[PDB]
C-alpha cells in the first residue's frame, strides 16, 4: 500500500492488556499469540 | 561436514481464523491456454 | 443483518475504463445505494442504484479522468 | 466494591441496613469490598 | 517551538504590505523559518501524524497536527514545502471525520488546552477554517460534510464564539444571506466603550474552580474582535 | 481429619503443566489458578 511512499492504510487498533482473566469452561484463561501470523489482511496487502 | 544423507527441513507458518474455516487452491505447474476452459480445483473447510 | 464488500485497486490508472464490485448481502427489503469517487473537485456516480431483495453482487466499469499527478483521494 | 459507590441505601430505622449485590459476571479473585458513612454534618472530628 | 515560530510569516508579510521592510530582515526570517521548517519536521509519524510526545502508537493532537497544516501552508507561499507530506498529513486528520451526523469528533489531552471548553463543534470549525485557506477547491468533500454539520448546528443552538467563527466560514464561502442572517445578532452583541466599539466575553461563570483552570476572557474577546474584522472586512458586494 | 495421629486423607491427584496452550473460541489461552480458593472438598473436611 506505500504507493509512492502514500500509506494509504488504516492505524492499527487498540491493544488488549494481557493480565486480565478469563473463565469458559475449564481452567482460567489467559491470552497470547505469535507476533507473525496469517489471516485475511495478510493474504491481503500482497495483491492490495 | 553435512548429514550423512540426503536431508532438508521446511519451516512454515500457520493461518488464522477465529471461527474456523478453511479455504485452499490444489497449486499447479502448469501454463493455461488461452481460449480453452480450464476448471482449477478449491478445496475447503467450514466450522459449526 | 446487512453486510456488503467493497472491492477496488488502490492504484487507480489514468485515463481508462476501470472495474469496481460490491457484494451487498443480507438484507431483505429494496433499499438504495451510491458509489462516488472524490475527484478534488468533482464525485463520481459509480453506482447509484436501487436494491431488490438480497444477494447483490456486481462489478463495472467507468473512466479515469486525466490528473498531471499521482494524487491520493477518497471513494465512498 | 473496588473504588466505586453502588450502594447508597438508606436505613431501616434501627441500623440494620442491608444490600443486594450483584455477582453475576465476575471472575475477580480478591474482592475486599468495603462500606462506607459520608455525612458533613455529624459533631465528628478526625481523631487516630 | 511551532507556535512561537508561527507568527512570524505574518509579521513579514505585515512588513512587505506595510511596505516598511529591508533584505537583511527578510533573509533572517528565511533562515529562521528554515530551522522551523527542517527542525520540528523529524517529529513526523510514518502516518503523517505530529505528537508532543514521541511514541509512534501514541497519536492524536489533532489540533496541533492541523496547525502544523496550516502553518507550513502559509509559509510555502514564502519557501518552498513538500505537498506529500501535507496530503498524508491530511490523509492522517481525516480518520477523526468518520461521523455521519457527528461530522467530526474533537479529543484534548495535551499539556495545554485551547480556550474552547471541549464541544466538538467549536474545533470541528476550527479545523474547517483551517482547511478553507487551502491551494485546493471545493471539490473536498471534507467542504461537504462540514458544511452539513454547520447547517444543523446552526438555526438550532450553540455559543456566540462559535457562530462568529462561522461568520467568517460563510464570509469566504460567500454564502452571503446567512452571513447578514447571524451578523445581525453579531453586531448586536456590540458594546460601546469610550469613543470606541467592541466585543467582550460573557462572563457567566466565576472564578476559577476545580475544573474551571485557563481563564479565556481576554484571549477569546480578542479573537472574536479579529474574526469580526475579517468577515466585515469583507461585505459580498459593498464596502463602503 | 487428622485425629489421634491418624492422617485418613488420601493423596492429592496429579498436577497439572504450565505451559500446554488451548483455544476454544476467540483468544489463545494458558493456564492459571489461586490456591486460595474453595471447593466443595474443603466444603467438607470442615463438619467430619
Amino acid at each position: 500500500y506505500n504507493y509512492g511512499g502514500f500509506n494509504l492504510e488504516e492505524p492499527e487498533p487498540p491493544c488488549e492488556d494481557p493480565n486480565t482473566v478469563i473463565f469458559c469452561k475449564g481452567r482460567y484463561y489467559l491470552p497470547v499469540s505469535s507476533s507473525t501470523e496469517g489471516d485475511t489482511y495478510q493474504n491481503l496487502r500482497r495483491v492490495g | 561436514e553435512g548429514p550423512d544423507f540426503p536431508t532438508a527441513q521446511h519451516f512454515v507458518m500457520r493461518f488464522y481464523s477465529e471461527t474456523g474455516s478453511f479455504l485452499d487452491i490444489q497449486g499447479s505447474s502448469v501454463e493455461l491456454n488461452c481460449g480453452q476452459v480450464h476448471n482449477i480445483s478449491v478445496r475447503y473447510i467450514l466450522s459449526l | 443483518k446487512v453486510q456488503y464488500a467493497l472491492t477496488i485497486p488502490a492504484l487507480l490508472k489514468s485515463g481508462e475504463t476501470q472495474r469496481a464490485c460490491v457484494n451487498l448481502i443480507g438484507y431483505h427489503q429494496p433499499l438504495a445505494l451510491s458509489v462516488v469517487l472524490e475527484h478534488q473537485r468533482v464525485n463520481i456516480s459509480i453506482f447509484s442504484e436501487k436494491v431488490q431483495p438480497p444477494h447483490y453482487f456486481k462489478c463495472n466499469k467507468f473512466m479515469v479522468p486525466t490528473v498531471i499527478t499521482n494524487a491520493p483521494d477518497f471513494v465512498t | 466494591l473496588a473504588g466505586k459507590t453502588i450502594g447508597a441505601v438508606l436505613t431501616d430505622k434501627e441500623g440494620r441496613a442491608e444490600y443486594a449485590i450483584d455477582t453475576s459476571s465476575f471472575v475477580q479473585e480478591n474482592f475486599t469490598v468495603v462500606v462506607s458513612y459520608e455525612n458533613p454534618h455529624q459533631c465528628y472530628y478526625t481523631e487516630w | 517551538n511551532l507556535a512561537r515560530m508561527a507568527p512570524i510569516p505574518y509579521v513579514l508579510e505585515y512588513l512587505n504590505n506595510t511596505n516598511q521592510l529591508t533584505d537583511e530582515l527578510l533573509q533572517t526570517a528565511v533562515q529562521f523559518l528554515n530551522e522551523g521548517y527542517y527542525r520540528q519536521l523529524r517529529y513526523k509519524l510514518p502516518s503523517g501524524a505530529y505528537d508532543a510526545f514521541w511514541s509512534s502508537p501514541s497519536d492524536g493532537s489533532s489540533w496541533l497536527s492541523a496547525y502544523t497544516f496550516k502553518t507550513f501552508e502559509k509559509a510555502k507561499k514564502y519557501i518552498y514545502v513538500d505537498g506529500k507530506i501535507q496530503q498524508q498529513t491530511l490523509l492522517y486528520l481525516q480518520t477523526s471525520q468518520k461521523l455521519d451526523n457527528g461530522c467530526f469528533k474533537a479529543e484534548g489531552n495535551l499539556f495545554m488546552r485551547q480556550c474552547g471548553q471541549e464541544r466538538d463543534l467549536c474545533f470541528t470549525a476550527y479545523l474547517a477554517i483551517a482547511l478553507l485557506e487551502s491551494n485546493y477547491s471545493s471539490g473536498m468533500t471534507l467542504l461537504d460534510d462540514a458544511l452539513g454539520c454547520l447547517e444543523a448546528a446552526m438555526s438550532s443552538a450553540s455559543t456566540l464564539y462559535f457562530k462568529s467563527y462561522t461568520v467568517y466560514v460563510f464570509t469566504l464561502v460567500q454564502n452571503w444571506e446567512i452571513r447578514n442572517t447571524l451578523l445581525n445578532e453579531l453586531k448586536s452583541k456590540v458594546v460601546s466603550e469610550r469613543g470606541t466599539l467592541h466585543w467582550e466575553r460573557e462572563d457567566k461563570l466565576g472564578q476559577e474552580g476545580i475544573p474551571l483552570y485557563y481563564p479565556n476572557y481576554s484571549p477569546a474577546e480578542v479573537e472574536i474582535t479579529a474574526y469580526m474584522l475579517l468577515s466585515i472586512a469583507k461585505g459580498s458586494d459593498p464596502t463602503h
